[PDB]
């Protein structure tokens, strides 16, 4: 035997189509652990979900736990540096991250395939020694405070804590779980805590072997994989501690029959009705909230979403179960509101009551069951291989809930027909346990309450006993029909062989003038998917600001009118998206092959023969309306929108959409979509499970759909234009200001244009970026603490790049400036000071990252994609940038540096976006120049060079 | 249709 493993897990049941092999072990000290061994992988990953969240956090110090999360990266006594885990992790192609919830703290990281075991010993010291460094901790309070000030003004954020403080004061629900400064500082101080030793304290009590679980992957045997987890996580203490509990509901009688009435930041109008229900986790093998949840939000004929829809009261519905903890859990069923559904919304709840008697009359219907089993069944089967860090913390926290063996396939696999479940979870959806809000600016002035972490402002009012009863008396509605065989359930996964001609690039078999065709038959996957992207050209879509929204619109209208037919393909696993872009129009279809052609079909037809019915065209007008209006309320790092707008030769900004707005008539619409398909070309990429023969049938079908019904005739070449980028004048530095009226943070995008994209150009600035990149966070953030966000990297666009850093912070954009140009000077002498071999390290990294092998269909897709919509069709990039990579030298990148990037560079392209909030041993800050402030966008881009198009491969 | 967390570091 061996003291160290308590037990081994028999065979842990996979698809037959996964190559990774499994073993599932429980350690003597209690982790629960799993190993996947895949000697494919390029990236190997790991993670660890300890079984305490924020709701065991101390009542007097909120956000504890959370706090701890973010301190476990800064140094543990057997790696006090605090980035050595990150900078370890940059330096071979890795990352990191970690979340707290209610009851879990999940810490995941990839890394090269070949550097597991450095990472993991790293990763493994959190659990086992951290340092919570006194210096460290009051910096790091800060990142915590930012990312508390960033979800303040956040509508989703706001209510989630609103549900948090309108249940039972006393229960864990209600606690705050982010923290803040107050919370983790201020508070504390005035109060004698010692926060270093209350993290100490929670660490030791809390973080015990018995409440966590491991996942590892790697190219390693599962043996090798064995003895590195049992030499790791054998010194884990186990403190047998009882995992936390919450059998009384948070929602007792006195929060039930309550109405809740919210003014929300940005202007939308919802509806959310929740009722309490028992934890049903320990159902999972029937899933009665599931079935539930599939019946009352269908989309399909005979819905609830269909009459709420038709009666012109809601646009969109989710139902179903919601999670608490263990022990409590909700069933919600939310709704927008169209202005008319605002003053229906106990009509709209009627409703919700006779489709939920429906359901009672018709009783459980084991054919449904039946069908989300299949469903369930082949999505478990024909899975696409996920990256590895997705991979384990997803199985790290499940881990805690399944029998090892099952680990895989506990939440696909359904086995129990339950209609004894179903009735009772049935039996609560009930007047008596109701609880419902609205969320509108119509209740602006109207409310008496204050959320406190928040500022949410809301009134809560008794449901009337008389709406009660009425709603107690609901009877069968004639509207209301339980949905009907789902004729879009696949049956053929049969794999076509490989072609004699196939290609491991997509080819280009059909170049017309109508249309480019580009293939690639499967060669890697072999599920039976495929991915159909078309791009339709027309100048049309983005002439004016009338005739972009008119194209948004048409496409809205078209999608809304598509709804309650493409639901039934969506849940077999057959999905499409289809949007307006600066180009014309982008459709993408995906998933099981067998019934794609059918509703590829069926969307070029409904494009074509498009009637639109006019009260949804007010409806989805007067949304988009306020869509637009609402960008007011994104975040200050609008900054990215602002450069966009700059440096792009023709964009259109939202204000300017606006106005154009009330100008779209129905008329105005109904004239614009004969014109918009008159003329267009296509490029289309048919990837997957698809013969030659079957791709140009495909693609026909389409043309001959156009051609046929609406009469298409090719676009001509010279039609086909690219927009450009802006081209900055050598040691130019512009400015452009704004607020933003709604956060009370700052926003700042800092651009250093360098040139056109060419391979040199490429590596030059991949390869700063990659030595910037952890230093960058190191440094902004970590020291500094000048937000929460802070971001580097290369930014691309209409063939141009060069670097981009993005920061949201409460410092005024001028003193984030001086800070980055110090940050700098920073990198220019740490790459002179670094080792040749530390050199060699990034280019390695570097190298791995671009290399990373597509784990599924999709992902590859995406990459050929790129290579088509830019136009550089540079297919093998990867191989041929790399290779060009591991012949740069330190000379190279700092010649690079000091013709483009230096303060002084003869080069410098600088322009910034500075977002102002609303209210408006630290390195040596190099002195800068006056920047030119730009006044108006139209007249700085008519004042400068446009620069080429990159040349197509 | 059927059916919030803190990170970072
Ligand atoms: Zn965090």
């Amino acid at each position: 035997n061996n003291p160290a493993i308590k037990r081994i897990g028999n065979h842990i049941t996979k698809s037959p189509e996964d190559k990774r092999e499994y073993r599932g072990l429980e350690l003597a000290n209690g982790i629960k652990v799993l190993l996947i061994s895949d000697p494919t992988t390029d990236k190997s990953s790991a993670a660890l979900d300890v079984h305490i969240g924020s709701l065991s956090d101390p009542p007097n110090i909120a956000g504890l736990s959370h706090f701890l999360q973010h301190m476990l990266f800064l140094g543990t006594k057997k790696y006090p540096k605090e980035n050595e885990y990150s900078q370890f992790l940059s330096e071979h192609a890795g990352s990191s991250n970690a979340f707290t919830s209610g009851e879990h703290t999940n810490y995941y990281f990839d890394v090269s395939h070949e550097h597991l075991e450095g990472a993991l010993d790293r990763f493994a010291q959190f659990f086992l020694s951290p340092l919570f460094d006194e210096s460290a901790k009051d910096r790091e309070v800060n990142a915590v405070d930012s990312e508390h000030e960033k979800n303040v003004m956040n509508d989703a954020w706001r209510l989630f804590q609103l549900e948090k403080a309108t249940g039972n004061p006393k229960h864990p629900f209600s606690k705050f779980g982010t923290g803040n400064k107050y919370t983790l500082e201020t508070r504390p101080n005035q109060e004698g805590i010692d926060v270093r030793q209350e993290l100490l304290k929670f660490h030791s009590a809390y973080y015990s072997s018995n409440l966590m679980a491991v996942v590892v992957l790697g190219r390693e045997s599962l043996d090798d994989l064995t003895n590195l987890v049992v030499k790791l996580f054998s010194e884990v203490e186990n403190k047998n501690v009882p995992l936390p509990e919450f059998p009384e509901h948070p929602f007792q009688e006195e929060h039930l029959k309550q109405l809740y009435k919210i003014v929300p930041i940005k202007d939308i109008r919802n509806l959310y009705v929740t009722f309490p229900i028992p934890d049903l986790q320990k159902y999972y093998k029937s899933n009665p909230g599931h079935y539930l949840g599939h019946l009352i939000g269908h989309e399909g004929p005979g819905s609830l979403l269909s009459e709420l829809k038709s009666k012109g009261w809601v646009n969109t519905l989710v139902g179903g179960q919601k999670e608490g903890a263990r022990g409590f859990m909700f069933f919600i069923i939310n709704v927008d509101l169209t202005e008319e559904g605002l003053l229906h919304v106990e009509d709209i709840i009627l409703h919700m009551f006779q489709y939920i008697q429906k359901l009672r009359a018709e009783g459980p219907q084991e054919w449904v069951f039946q069908e989300l089993k299949d469903l369930n069944a082949v999505a478990f089967r024909f899975k696409d291989k996920e990256r590895p860090r997705g991979y384990t913390s997803k199985i790290a926290g499940i881990l805690h809930y399944y029998p090892l063996e099952e680990v895989l396939t506990a939440e696909y696999l359904l086995e129990e027909f339950r209609p004894d479940l179903i009735e009772m979870v049935l039996d609560k959806l009930r007047p008596e346990n109701v609880r419902v809000a609205i969320v509108s600016k119509s209740f602006e002035g109207k409310t008496d309450r204050t959320e406190e972490w928040y500022g949410t402002q809301y009134k809560q009012e008794a449901i009337p006993d008389e709406v009660i009863k009425k709603w107690q008396n609901a009877d069968l509605n004639g509207k209301f029909k339980l949905p009907t065989k789902n004729e879009f359930i696949p049956t053929n996964f049969e794999i076509l062989p490989l072609e004699k001609e196939a290609t491991p690039y997509p080819a280009l078999i059909k170049d017309t003038a109508m249309s480019k065709l580009w293939f690639k038959q499967d060669d890697k996957f072999f599920l039976p998917k495929a991915n159909l992207n078309f791009e339709f050209f027309s100048p049309f879509a983005y002439v004016d600001p009338l005739h972009s929204n008119m194209a948004y619109l048409y496409l809205e209208l078209l999608k809304d009118s598509l709804n309650e037919y493409a639901y039934a393909a969506e849940l077999a696993g057959l999905s499409y998206d289809l949007q307006n872009t600066i180009y014309g129009m982008y459709l993408s279809v995906k998933g099981y092959n067998d019934k794609q052609p059918i509703l590829l079909k069926k969307i070029i037809e409904k494009m074509a023969t498009f009637e639109i019915d006019e009260k949804r065209f007010e409806i989805i007008k007067e949304a988009y309306m306020r869509s637009l209006n609402n960008f007011r309320a994104e975040q200050p790092h609008h900054a990215m929108y602002y450069l966009r707008l700059l440096m792009t030769e023709v964009a259109w900004t939202k204000d300017e959409l606006k106005e154009a707005l009330d100008d779209v008539t129905l008329p105005r619409l109904k004239a614009f979509i004969p014109q918009l398909l008159s003329r267009l070309h296509i490029e289309a990429l048919l990837h997957g499970n698809i013969t030659k023969q079957a791709a140009l049938g495909i693609m026909q079908m389409v043309e001959d759909t156009l051609i046929e019904h609406a009469h298409t005739k090719p676009l001509l070449p010279s039609q086909l234009v690219r927009y450009r980028e802006v081209q900055l004048p050598d040691r130019g530095w512009f400015v452009y200001q704004q607020r933003n009226e709604v956060h009370n943070n700052s926003g700042i995008e800092i651009y250093y244009q360098t040139d056109m994209q060419s391979t040199s150009e490429n590596m030059f600035l991949e390869l700063f970026a990659q030595i910037i990149s952890e230093p960058a966070f190191n440094t902004l953030r970590t020291k500094e603490q000048l937000g929460y966000i802070v971001f580097s990297g290369p930014r691309r666009a209409n063939g141009i790049q060069g670097l981009r850093f993005i920061i949201q912070s409460e410092k005024p954009p001028h003193y984030l400036e001086s800070r980055v140009e110090a940050f700098l000077i920073t990198m220019e002498k740490s790459i002179e000071d670094m080792t040749e071999e530390a050199f060699q390290k990034h280019i390695q990294a570097l190298a791995i990252r671009r290399l990373d092998k597509p784990k599924k269909l999709s992902a590859e897709s995406a990459k050929y994609y790129g290579e088509i919509i830019s136009q550089q069709y540079n297919f093998d990039r990867d191989n041929t940038e790399v290779a060009y990579l591991k012949t740069l030298t330190k000379e190279d990148i700092i010649k690079f540096y000091k013709e483009m990037l230096a303060v002084d560079a003869p080069r410098r392209h600088k322009v910034s976006v500075h977002v102002l909030a609303r209210e408006m041993n630290l390195s040596q800050a190099p002195a800068l120049p006056q920047p030119e402030v730009i006044q108006n966008m139209t007249e700085f881009k008519r004042g400068l060079p446009l620069f080429p198009l990159v040349k197509p491969h | 249709a059927y059916r919030l967390v803190d990170t970072l570091q």
